[PDB]
């Protein structure tokens, strides 16, 4: 039980603050490569903007052979996010509490916690 | 914005 299950269970009014700052964060470096997210919820289940991120915040090209840019089952797209969690794990991160999984069933949670430690590691990139 | 979030994760903790 961390602060993501004090927040959902105690304070779910404060959402709405997450969510946004999350959306800023994400945004200022997706829309270096003329991709948006307007809602967290659904739009990094496919794991495709989690790995193109990745390459954005530790500063590498990532090969489109290394994953799936058009994943047209559930498995390419664990697949996708297993990379991302890979190459979180490459910069210095600690292994991600969800399964890939859960990322891929769309839970917020899961998401949230993804994309707060990426805010927290990479809240200095340019 | 920025801070909001930080002092929020704080206070739940």
């Amino acid at each position: 039980r961390d602060a993501f299950d004090t927040l959902f269970d105690h304070a779910p009014d404060k959402l709405n603050v997450v969510k946004k700052t999350l959306i800023t964060f994400v945004n200022k470096h997706l829309n270096k490569l003329n991709l948006e997210v307007t809602e967290l919820e659904t739009q990094f289940a496919d794991g495709v903007y989690l790995v193109l991120l990745m390459g954005l915040l530790e500063g590498y090209f990532v090969p489109l052979h290394s994953f799936f840019l058009t994943p047209d089952s559930f498995e390419q797209k664990v697949l996708n996010v297993s990379f991302a969690f890979e190459l979180m794990q490459d910069g210095g991160l600690e292994k991600p509490k969800p399964r890939p999984e859960d990322i891929v069933n769309c839970d917020l949670k899961s998401t949230l916690r993804v994309l707060y430690n990426l805010f927290t590691k990479y809240r200095n990139v340019e | 914005a920025t801070r909001e979030l930080d002092e929020l994760m704080a206070s739940l903790s």
